[PDB]
């Protein structure tokens, strides 16, 4: 859990000389520092 | 033995113990430091009571056992 | 290095709505909250007064809900009572006119030469001698030559032991400079002392008392060889005279010199505060929801409601319960009623009498019932309502009609009415209102409701808050938060502290910082009708 | 006569409970109880040792006034000779238990140091104490 | 001996409380001659009861109801929160607190010399009541190695002897011990595993032990009124 | 127990001529330097 | 911004500058795995010179300064970190004002 | 007879001592009446003990302690590899070597004057022990013509008889017999057939012989001390 | 590190250097299992000329020293070995260091 997800497909990779070229994606780790939540009462009725 | 007393054996743990630490500082009536303590020397008491008796009684049985006075 | 470790875990073995008062005491210190458990600590504290009488009500006002972790606070302004003799400063621990009468005073004894402390105070029949004052050590001498002294002396600018000299004849054996080395202390002194071929610093037989080597007192020139002379120390001693044991304490500001047995001067207890606003902001973060002010006065109340309101605002929701008079009228609690007009606030209208375990048949007004029913509120469960619940009161000054008891209802007023022959008391709580009359709107109306309300999101704050905020957000994040929450609303429903709630409309989002999070609940109510209807029948 | 552990253990424990309530548990394992038997154990160690003392001086606290030694059974002792062919080239060592003995079958009875000893290099002969390990006059 | 005391309620009759206490308003007459009442017995004040004190009651004053009364047998029910907290914490013991700075003992677990008394902050030695009693105590009790306390051959535990090798058996017998260690208090009605794991050096483990219940302690307790004694010799 | 275990699969030989070329997996063994015991306490009402 | 008292198990209390509070925090967060934060994290100290208000704290994160408060509202208090905000200003930036 | 003899510990107690071995610490009295040790039972060091030598032990001495041991019900997890070594090589015998020079006697098996006495290299007589005794048995009971023997009718082998067809019949036979002569001995639990096969002349076969295990074999000799005889006349 | 008394079975208290020691330990090391430890392995040593303590102890394994702990009532011996430290002090390496 030091990063959060990356997709495998864009790992790639071009090699031509003495050079080589990769690209690639990462979401980047977060840490929460916000929430927001919403409640809501409803009536209900039993019987038997 | 020298015949010492319930409140002095009481009186010099209470001030060897505040000597030792100035965090205990609370030996009133009720406390647990006070009780094990007065325990303790009450318990001492009882057996320097007890050592002075058998040391009387044993002076009657050398008495008795070293004449053969029956 | 290897080793074993073991681990031990509590917190599945268990909010608590915590019990606030304020009002007049006999003592305890000022503008100073407290925690209080048993009788014994409030009474220890506490003296006397009023605040006493409604802690021990607030603790026996029901037999199955009493309260606990009541906090309380003296209003009174007090002093301590104080007296000065000679170079002394004589100050008393107790606040107020009983440290008055608490006797001090000095003496001499002159088998040990030492001078005597002696304190009492007869009300709590405290009588206690300090006897041996100073005399720390005795110096003593086993030669043969023409003569043997000893001499301390004070360094002026600081009133410190500059030396501490033994003499044979005229010239030294061995100094030691007490402001220097290491002999801080007494002990460190007489170890070396002894070690002479020909002199000795026996410890004083009364006691280790082991004082600062600095605050040895002022001697000079005295026969060792002829007696064993005592160095004295008399105020340095005194602290370890009145190390644990003594109500009163004392300073030098000098000499020390004997005095009668006087008692103390200065014992003030002070007038009470108009105004408690700087009495009340002290509860400002010590997390209580009750609180009642001991006090008949529309301004105190109308401090208090503002008080639960700026709380209610900052996070921290709060509840006041206020009353007073004796016997008053349906015109005044109306008016109360009107004047208030808050949610927050409820208003108690009878008046009556407590049997105390001390046997006294104390006559109260209004605002100590007020006490009573607090302090059975919050020993109720999160959500449960004060109706028809026992009281215990002995008697009322008042016997309201059905008629009676539907108009104060209705005006939003609490009421206590008479009832024969029941199984636990003579009297039981009508109903659970507020000022706020509203009563299509049952969150403000009723008192049990909107508890239910706030202690919910108080603990859905608190728990999201120590929970996810500072933690890392991952992938099992939004499952890991939604699953925690339908546990809490599963504890919930399963402590009876709501109704119901549907498990798939919990829903969790998330997005960088922000954690978007939506929920329905069915809340919690207490029955006020039951309706019963028979039918019959029969066979030919 | 004499108290024993289990008696000075409950009064103990009785004297504690009436002196205060504050404490209950008086369990296996109880750092109080575990003190209360420490010093229960202490007396009845002293008690044994006055049972001793009174027992010694019963048969011979008077007679001994009256210049009379009663005859105690020893181990014979000694001194014995050690000769080295040169003066020693470093500090020699003999442990305690260092036993000693004779080519005979007159006195198979062995003798053993019951303290360390040392021979400083500059020495050339040392003489140390054995003791018999029976005791009687065989030694 | 204990006996019921009844305070007089607002308009109440002897009758009422015959048939409340006895289960019939026959007894009303042997309550009157037990507490040796004149006619008007339940005067409405104390203004009447001032024309003859010793021979009349009022409202708030105390009743004897000479029924043998008996601690237990009491529905729990009945019983205060708080009343159940000091009960429990009478069944689980009060003890001195040995069991502070748990990191330092923590550290080195298997040696000796690794506790000590502590003080409360009051100048009076530190207490640990309840749950902390309860914790203190198996602490020390797996703490200690089995049979090197004096005059209790069996207390202790033989975890610094299990410090073997790492493979499931090591750990079946740690688990083992360790629930022998839990099994032995009397307080612990039963123990058992939840998780372990092994990280090549480290083993982790952790148990759920369940101590006897509310009810069960305050049964206990209130048994303990019969002698009096409120002490534990476990 | 003289390891901890060693995947069979994994043991591979290869024989050409003169050599044998070899190769495997094992997990070593190790004895515990420090052991952890966390407990719980519940009860019931 | 916070300074206070570090009481040292040797016994003495270490009435200390607002550096040393920093040190604090980075012997903390040293400790913490890569990707942390130091936020709401506890400080284990004793007490502190300032306690600042809603507004207060508002404020000195706002600026990006780290502050500590100090929590009563819990039935055993401790003092914890509000953030650990970086002293860049554009907060557009996430990667550098974290 | 046989007594337990305890070596005084480090800062070791009689209470403890006690405690250790008759699991409980009322004993120590008794223990200082048997040992007749005067009041300092366990001194610091020698320089003590030279205060009294005949009534004081020091730290280093050996304490009697009168419980009847024995060496049988004894855990064999205590007794040290080379204590087991010893005893299953006194369980299972020492005997001169004869079957010396293997090639010779496995040259012509069904011959006499085909082994011989040896020498160790020492001077001494050869000797075989343990696995290499139960081989030189075995080979010599298998060996030796059944009834040829004088004062011993049963031992030996019926082989020299089957000489044979190579069919299986006499490979069952041959196997037959090899199984009751291998049964004949006592130290040999069972034996069973592993594989034969037949090449014509020849015939080959082999076998697997599971001797008395080591626990027997200590629990045997363990219980011969209560004899002394540690020899062996089966 | 430690040096201390053995009991012979002539009888003999030997007090002796540290190297008689090492052959103990080495003995003892030399009849253990192919790969099983020498931790806190019985000794019955009889006495040592030191008593270090838990600070000692973990000074002298730091630094990659073997040592004795004295410890009371055990059932076997009243001493065990702390660990199987080499002088390698490399503790991130298990095999050069145990």
């Amino acid at each position: 859990n030091e990063i959060q997800d990356f997709p495998a497909e864009d790992v790639q990779v071009i090699v031509e000389g003495n050079e080589a070229r990769i690209s690639m994606t990462v979401y980047p780790i977060r840490s929460f520092k916000k929430i927001s939540v919403s409640l809501v009462y409803k009536q209900q009725t039993l019987q038997a | 033995m020298k015949t010492r007393k319930l409140t002095n054996i009481l009186s010099k743990l209470i001030d060897k113990t505040m000597a030792g630490t100035s965090k205990i500082t609370d030996f009133t009536p009720g406390s647990a430091s006070r009780s094990l303590l007065e325990a303790v020397s009450l318990e001492i008491e009882q057996f320097y009571i007890l050592t002075k008796e058998n040391i009387d009684w044993g002076i009657q049985e050398g008495i008795i056992e070293a004449f053969d006075f029956q | 290095r290897p080793h074993a470790s073991i681990e031990v875990d509590t917190s599945g073995i268990g909010s608590e709505k915590v019990f606030c008062l304020i009002g007049q005491a006999e003592g305890g210190e000022p503008n100073t909250v407290y925690e209080l458990r048993n009788y014994s600590q409030a009474k220890r504290l506490f003296r006397s007064g009023e605040l006493l009488d409604a802690i021990e009500l607030a603790w026996g006002s029901n037999p199955n809900y009493t309260a606990g972790r009541i906090l309380a606070m003296r209003i009174e302004d007090a002093k301590p009572a104080s007296a000065e003799i000679g170079g002394l400063k004589i100050t008393s621990k107790i606040y107020g006119n009983v440290a008055n009468n608490i006797q001090v005073g000095l003496e001499k004894n002159t088998l040990s030469d030492s001078l005597r402390l002696r304190v009492i105070f007869q009300d709590d029949r405290f009588n206690e001698v300090y006897d041996n004052i100073g005399n720390i050590f005795t110096i003593k001498y086993k030669g043969e030559e023409a003569n043997a002294t000893f001499s301390v002396e004070h360094d002026e600018e600081t009133q410190k032991a500059s030396r501490l000299v033994l003499k044979v004849g005229d010239q030294e054996v061995k100094s030691y400079d007490l402001t220097g080395g290491a002999y801080d202390y007494t002990n460190a002194i007489i170890t070396d002392i002894n070690q002479l071929p020909d002199f000795e610093a026996k410890l004083s037989p009364f006691g280790d008392k082991n004082l600062e080597s600095s605050k040895l007192d002022k001697i000079e020139n005295a026969n060792i060889k002829d007696k064993a002379v005592y160095v004295k120390a008399v105020f340095g001693d005194l602290e370890k005279q009145t190390a644990y044991n003594g109500i009163v304490s004392f300073e030098q500001l000098k000499t020390i010199e004997p005095f009668e047995l006087t008692k103390l001067k200065g014992g003030t207890n002070g007038e009470p505060p108009a105004t408690w606003a700087d009495k009340l902001d002290k509860f400002a973060h010590e997390g209580g929801y009750y609180i009642v002010p001991l006090s008949s006065k529309q301004s105190v109340h109308a401090e208090v409601a503002s008080f639960v309101k700026e709380r209610s605002d900052a996070g921290e929701p709060m509840r006041a319960i206020v009353g007073g008079g004796f016997n008053e009228s349906k015109e005044q609690l109306f008016g109360r009623q009107a004047s208030l007009s808050n949610p927050r606030v409820s208003l108690v209208a009878n008046s009556g009498t407590f049997v105390m375990d001390d046997g006294r048949k104390n006559h109260v007004p209004a605002y100590m019932v007020a006490v009573a029913l607090g302090g059975l509120a919050s020993g109720l469960e999160i959500g449960e309502s004060i109706t028809f619940k026992p009281l215990r009161v002995s008697s009322l000054d008042q016997i309201y009609e059905s008629i009676d008891l539907d108009e104060l209802n209705e005006n939003g007023i609490i009421s206590i009415e008479f009832v024969r022959n029941r199984t636990n008391t003579f009297f039981r709580i009508v109903d659970d209102v507020t000022t706020f009359n509203d009563k299509s709107d049952p969150v403000k109306a009723e008192m049990a409701v909107g508890e239910a309300n706030d202690f919910l999101v108080s603990e859905l704050k608190v728990q999201l808050e120590d929970q996810f905020i500072g933690t890392r957000t991952i992938n099992t994040s939004a499952s890991i938060i939604k699953d925690f929450i339908q546990s809490y609303l599963g504890r919930k429903k399963r402590d009876n502290e709501i109704q119901d709630f549907p498990a798939e409309d919990v829903q969790v989002i998330v997005e960088g910082n922000e954690a978007r999070i939506s929920m329905t609940v069915y809340p919690i109510r207490s029955f006020k009708k039951i309706s019963v209807s028979l039918v019959y029948k029969q066979q030919t | 006569k004499t108290r024993k552990l289990t008696n000075i253990l409950s009064k103990l424990i009785d004297k504690t409970m009436a002196g205060t309530s504050k404490i209950t548990d008086f369990t296996p394992g109880s750092a109080s109880r575990s003190l209360l038997e420490a010093v229960s154990l202490e007396i009845e160690q002293f008690y044994i040792l006055t049972k001793e003392n009174i027992d010694w001086g019963i048969q011979e606290g008077i007679i001994e006034a009256f210049d009379f030694q009663k005859r105690q059974s020893k181990r014979a002792y000694g001194d014995v000779t050690i000769q080295f062919y040169q003066p020693l080239d470093m500090r020699m060592y003999i442990p305690a238990g260092t036993t000693f003995t004779s080519t005979r079958q007159e006195y198979p009875q062995q003798f053993e140091t019951l303290v360390d000893y040392y021979a400083e290099p500059d020495s050339t002969e040392i003489v140390v104490e054995v003791y018999c390990k029976e005791t009687g006059v065989a030694g | 001996m204990r006996f019921k005391k009844h305070v007089v309620q607002h308009e109440e009759t002897m009758q009422a409380i015959a048939q409340r206490y006895y289960g019939d308003v026959s007894y009303w007459i042997d309550l009157v001659e037990h507490n040796n009442l004149k006619y008007p017995y339940l005067v409405e004040t104390d203004e009447e009861k001032m024309k003859d004190p010793e021979r009349l009651a009022s409202t708030g004053d105390t009743l004897i109801i000479p029924i043998e009364s008996d601690l237990t047998d009491v529905s729990a029910k009945e019983i205060n929160s708080r009343d159940k907290d000091v009960l429990v914490e009478l069944a689980l013991g009060r003890d001195l607190n040995i069991t502070a700075d748990e990191k330092y003992f923590n550290e080195h677990g298997t040696s000796d010399n690794i506790l000590a008394f502590s003080t409360n902050g009051n100048g009076d030695l530190d207490t640990v009541k309840g749950i902390d009693n309860m914790k203190q105590q198996l602490q020390a009790r797996l703490l200690t190695p089995r049979g090197s306390l004096m005059l209790h051959p069996n207390y202790g535990s033989d975890l610094h002897n299990l410090f073997g090798l790492n493979i499931p058996e090591q750990a079946t017998l740690i688990e083992m011990e360790v629930l022998r260690t839990l099994t032995s208090d009397n307080r612990v009605k039963s123990a058992n595993l939840i998780d372990w794991k092994i990280q090549g050096n480290v083993y982790s483990g952790q148990f759920s032990v369940e101590i006897k219940s509310v009810e069960e302690s305050i049964n206990f307790v209130l048994g303990q009124d019969e002698e009096g004694i409120f002490a534990l010799f476990e």
